[PDB]
RNA sequence: CGACUCUUAGCGGUGGAUCACUCGGCUCGUGCGUCGAUGAAGAACGCAGCUAGCUGCGAGAAUUAAUGUGAAUUGCAGGACACAUUGAUCAUCGACACUUCGAACGCACUUGCGGCCCCGGGUUCCUCCCGGGGCUACGCCUGUCUGAGCGUCGCU
RNA sequence: CGCCGCAGGUGCAGAUCUUGGUGGUAGUAGCAAAUAUUCAAACGAGAACUUUGAAGGCCGAAGUGGAGAAGGGUUCCAUGU
RNA sequence: CAUCUAAGGCUAAAUACCGGCACGAGACCGAUAGUCAACAAGUACCGUAAGGGAAAGUUGAAAAGAACUUUGAAGAGAGAG
RNA sequence: CGCGACCUCAGAUCAGACGUGGCGACCCGCUGAAUUUAAGCAUAUUAGUCAGCGGAGGAGAAGAAACUAACCAGGAUUCCCUCAGUAACGGCGAGUGAACAGGGAAGAGCCCAGCGCCGAAUCCCCGCCCCGCGGCGGGGCGCGGGACAUGUGGCGUACGG
């Protein structure tokens, strides 16, 4: 029953949440071991980037962010192209390709 | 369809199960007999089926069948990957194309539902209630 | 008398008792025990003699 | 302190393993510390018991500079019993007393192929040791 | 298990905790509060040479 | 009388030993087990029972070939070669 | 005064097999000893005739095992119990050989594209 | 039953060893902690599972 | 004077609370992440000088071999063991071995009964008996051999 | 263990509360279905109950007799406490 | 107009893990607690069966575990150690 | 009225392999309630959850768009934060309820059929000899057999060839 004023609530605690709950105790563990896999990757490719391949500049999809650029999956065929790199070479060399890109503009 | 297997069409619950007719197996017919072919020769694997006629009560499908073992599939690349123990009975667990429709696996608007690798996956991780260590 | 193998039939018995100790039997029977071991009568011929097989084997 | 992650701190687990220790080390847990003459005459400090090498006990009831040979290294009970180291019943007869291994000191080791390898190894390890601290 | 055994504490918050126990760290009054010994000590900021 | 004296009836018995799994559950006149369901290929198991699954899983026995597959798979199953003689 | 599975090694199954009736003669016979009063020595010797009988049975085996094992060495086929016996799931993978031949496509792929070592400039 | 089949009387033989005292030695032994048998069955007290 | 009863104390019983101890749990985290027809999980039956359980093991039966270690094991006995003309014990465990059921596999079992092929003994090699050894389950793939069809043909 | 803070599986007379132990009742109810015992002796520390013998009685052959099935599983049989 | 090219197939990483093997730790519990199970515990025992399922830790540093005398038949005492 | 070829079938203790059963915490495919809430109760909810069946692996599933968007466009999958207790569903009651974009973790792409072209170039098995045994490989030889033109291998797959 509610008392006075105050939110009506609708708490989804209907349905036996008890069994399926996510405890985050291993998040630490979780970090370090991210971390050392980051680490050994790196070490195993000595002199190439360890971040990985450059990708594209790219801008955000919609109206909220199309003001703003971020990076995109890969270079697009006619970037390439253009850019006088086969599309099988920029990849071993070090390039995301991302042949389903098409540009506009 | 799948009649419901109740004695005498008994329900015993509340007037929306009490369904016995009208009620439609998940999985299709092409599947279901990819399953009963490879449930027989547990020692192949199955890889795809094709519909070769039908008449009023039965289907019939005509289904490819590997011998994993056969020194012409394990010698030759391409084929090398139904040999794998994780590719056996995939049937049973629709990775074929016939058990794969039923699943609803797809890209797009139309398939929310499988969002994660499966019904049952979305279902876990959206039910999940996820307590961090700070709140 | 012997304790047997459980597994051991009578010709098993005579064959092994005659080749054993080289001696001739007459024929053997066979009970099983409530303890579980095999026990065997052994009869042994009448030109042979039980008290100086057993002073030979050493149970006398 | 310690800085291994392998090995336990805890005292229940060290006790489990102790007494649970099987007979081989057993024999290392039942060592002994050497004389001031064998410290000196060897470059090693301690040693394992051994079923005949003669001791003196240095604390509890028995204490003194008598030297007795071990007679019995009663590893499942951790003790050792020693010659003259013993107690008269109530019957007329008598017993050795159980004594940890740790509460004598070696005076002369029993000396064979395998007793000389083992100061050779420690030893030799002794002097890597301070040579490496120099 | 789900306690909530952790809290998270304002970064500002935090910072200013520090300071302020470095600034008590500075006072003789305090850290002979402690029960530190600091008697016979030369000057309670003690800074010593890089080569300790 | 549904009381004692029925009980001075009972003499056949219905349940005997069963040759897998050892329990007095091998119903004679149903030639079934009652624990393993022995006629049956697989095990009888249920997940409304994990008490009972319990009682009988993997490790609640001997595991002789177990305990030596899992002393093996430290070394890498290896075989075929010898230590090295003295 | 005992028997050694280290200098049982150089001698004939024909004598080890007298050996070993010899041995399970002695065993028969401390048994008589144990069910006929007998002494403690006698009924102590039975745990050492035991292992002397397993000593002798386990050099006798093993000389055959790996005699067998010569007979089979370069024979395409060989007895199951002969053959390794790592694990089920493990007898049924992909030897080296069929895991590392790869397509004639993959193999043009390789020697055409291959993976450079480079670097790139702060 | 007089009537008894071979697996029957194998079960009752393993039975019939089974049921006797602890050696007196036993008690001697070091970190004993058994005090008597206590799986003691008695035919007239206990009936057998078979 | 006592008996009985009540209250309080001393002491002694019954009882096993409290307190201290902890080779046990519970919770979290990590690293691997490995069964089985070459017979699994499970079960049954057996194996110790004296041993019923727990543990260990499979007729080689509280264990064989090998390697490491290096004087014990131990409740009592007994007995090796120059510890180098090689070694108690324990550990590791890669060689060997691993009874009966059990997917369980010749048929079937709350019992028992076969068939084929070799070897040995009575036989005195021929086929009866006894003993030993190896096969004898279902489904399915590729190949082999034997085949069936007034199925479609060809020659005759 | 005191003091300053921190965190609780933190305070028991009840719940026909749970587990364990203990009282009064109480040396009480009771050891009353199917006729029955007695004499001497032996062993034995100890005899109303054992054993032997002598009596008197019962089951009265659809038995309180002799054997079996099912079930029990060593209860069978000696010897000792 | 925009977008992709269904009805064939493969693919590591980030991800999950209350069963298994081997480990480390704790502001947890301290024997009516903590797992049912600190101990010959899925044991004893119950039910035809599916299944149900306990109780149960502590001499002492060392057995040095009470020699020997004495009453009783012994239990059990009294001295002694 | 016999003998061959092919097709479709059958047998075999034929030569050589493979499957079965176990565990099932995690995963995949099904089947699937009611207690409970709604202060009653039938849709709803519990819940695609418990129970039931099948199939795996060290991870599994998914996965390289018949996508999202409507932008100055993004670009496989999976996971975390957020979107969001929102859009929406609902005796529009109780209650249920995602997705896109943004930031991160990780990042990897590809192969057939077909269309064609290349004297079937293709593959399996059996013998003989040599080098290796370690997960049985290579080389050579066989007027040795078989599969296969009802289609094996090479180029080649929407990123055009
Ligand atoms: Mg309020
Ligand atoms: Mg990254
Ligand atoms: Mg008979
Ligand atoms: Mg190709
Ligand atoms: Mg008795
Ligand atoms: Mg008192
Ligand atoms: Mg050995
Ligand atoms: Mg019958
Ligand atoms: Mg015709
Ligand atoms: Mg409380
Ligand atoms: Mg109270
Ligand atoms: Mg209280
Ligand atoms: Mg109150
Ligand atoms: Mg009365
Ligand atoms: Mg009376
Ligand atoms: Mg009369
Ligand atoms: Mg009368
Ligand atoms: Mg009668
Ligand atoms: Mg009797
Ligand atoms: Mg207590
Ligand atoms: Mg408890
Ligand atoms: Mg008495
Ligand atoms: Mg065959
Ligand atoms: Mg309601
Ligand atoms: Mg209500
Ligand atoms: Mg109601
Ligand atoms: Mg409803
Ligand atoms: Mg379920
Ligand atoms: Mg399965
Ligand atoms: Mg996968
Ligand atoms: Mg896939
Ligand atoms: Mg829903
Ligand atoms: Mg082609
Ligand atoms: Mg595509
Ligand atoms: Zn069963």
């Amino acid at each position: 029953a509610p008392s006075r004023n105050g939110m009506v609530l609708k708490p989804h605690f209907h349905k036996d949440w008890q069994r399926r709950v996510a405890t985050w105790f291993n998040q630490p563990a979780r970090k370090i071991r991210r971390r050392k896999a980051r680490q050994a990757k790196a070490r195993r490719i000595a002199p190439r980037p360890a971040s990985g391949p450059i990708r594209p500049i790219v801008r955000c999809p919609t109206v909220r962010y199309h003001t703003k650029v971020r990076a995109g999956r890969g270079f697009s065929l006619e970037e390439l192209r253009v850019a006088g790199i086969h599309k099988k070479v920029a990849r071993t060399i070090g390039i995301s390709v991302d042949p389903r890109r098409r540009n506009k503009s | 369809g799948r009649k419901r297997p109740v004695p005498k069409g008994a329900t015993y619950g509340k007037p929306v199960h009490h369904g016995v007719n009208q009620l439609k197996f998940a999985r299709s017919l092409q599947s279901v007999a990819e399953e009963r072919a490879g449930r027989h020769c547990g020692a192949l694997r199955v890889l795809n089926s094709y519909w070769v006629g039908e008449d009023s009560t039965y289907k019939f499908f005509e289904v490819i069948l590997i011998d994993p073992f056969h020194k012409a599939i394990r010698r030759n690349p391409d084929t090398q990957w139904i040999t794998k123990p994780v590719h056996k009975h995939r049937e049973m667990r629709g990775l074929t194309s016939a058990g794969r429709k039923s699943r609803g696996l797809g890209k797009g608007h139309k398939f929310h539902h499988t969002i994660g690798g499966s019904r049952r996956a979305a279902w876990r991780r959206r039910n999940t209630l996820q307590l961090h260590r700070y709140r | 008398v012997f304790i047997v193998d459980v597994k051991a039939n009578k010709h098993q018995i005579k064959q092994a008792v005659k080749k054993l100790y080289d001696i001739d039997v007459a024929k053997v029977n066979t009970l099983i025990r409530p303890d579980g071991e095999k026990k065997a009568y052994v009869r042994l011929a009448p030109d042979y003699d039980a008290l100086d097989v057993a002073n030979k084997i050493g149970i006398i | 302190m310690k800085f291994n992650p392998f090995v336990t701190s805890d005292r229940s687990k060290n006790r489990k393993r102790h007494f649970n220790a099987p007979s081989h080390i057993r024999r290392k847990i039942m060592s002994s510390p050497l004389s001031k003459e064998l410290r000196q005459k060897y470059n090693v400090r301690s040693m394992p018991i051994r079923k005949d090498d003669e001791v003196q006990v240095v604390r509890g009831h028995y204490k003194g500079q008598q030297i007795g040979k071990v007679v019995q290294v009663y590893r499942k009970k951790y003790v050792i019993y020693i010659e003259r180291v013993q107690r008269e019943k109530a019957n007329g007869t008598t017993v050795h007393v159980g004594i940890h291994p740790s509460k004598v000191v070696i005076t002369r080791l029993k000396l064979d192929k395998d007793r000389k390898k083992i100061l050779e190894r420690k030893a030799k390890s002794r002097q890597v040791g301070k040579e490496k601290g120099k | 298990t789900w306690r909530r055994w952790h809290r998270r504490v304002n970064t500002t918050q935090k910072r200013y905790a520090i300071c302020s126990a470095l600034a008590a760290s500075a006072l003789p009054a305090l850290v002979m509060s402690k029960g530190h010994r600091i008697e016979e000590v030369p000057e309670l900021p003690l800074v010593v040479e890089d080569k300790v | 009388t549904k009381g004692t004296s029925s009980f001075g009836k009972r003499r056949n018995k219905t349940h005997t030993l069963c040759r897998r799994c050892g329990s007095k559950a091998y119903h004679l006149q149903k030639s079934t087990c009652g624990k393993c369901g022995y006629p049956a290929k697989r095990k009888r198991k249920y997940n409304w029972s994990a008490k009972a699954k319990r009682r009988n899983t993997t490790g609640t026995g001997r595991m002789r070939h177990l305990k030596i597959v899992y002393r093996r798979f430290r070394h890498g199953f290896r075989e075929g070669t010898t230590p090295k003689p003295k | 005064a005992k028997i050694k599975a280290r200098d049982l090694r150089g001698k004939k199954k024909e004598e080890l097999l007298k050996q070993l009736d010899d041995l399970k003669v002695e065993l028969s016979q401390l048994r008589v000893a144990k069910v006929t009063g007998g002494a403690a020595s006698k009924l102590s010797k039975i745990r050492v005739v035991r292992k002397s009988i397993a000593r002798v049975l386990t050099v006798i085996n093993q000389t055959q095992k790996e005699n067998l094992r010569k007979f089979y060495k370069g024979k395409k086929y060989k007895p199951l119990d002969l053959r390794p016996k790592k694990t089920r799931a493990m007898r049924r993978r992909l030897n080296k050989h069929e895991e590392n031949l790869k397509t004639k496509k993959q193999q043009r792929k390789e020697r055409l594209y291959p993976l450079r070592k480079y670097a790139v400039k702060a | 039953s007089s009537h008894k089949t071979f697996r029957i009387k194998r079960f009752l033989a393993k039975k019939q060893k089974q049921n006797r005292p602890i050696p007196q030695w036993i008690r001697m032994k070091t970190g004993n902690k058994i005090r008597y048998n206590s799986k003691r069955r008695h035919w007239r007290r206990t009936k057998l599972g078979l």
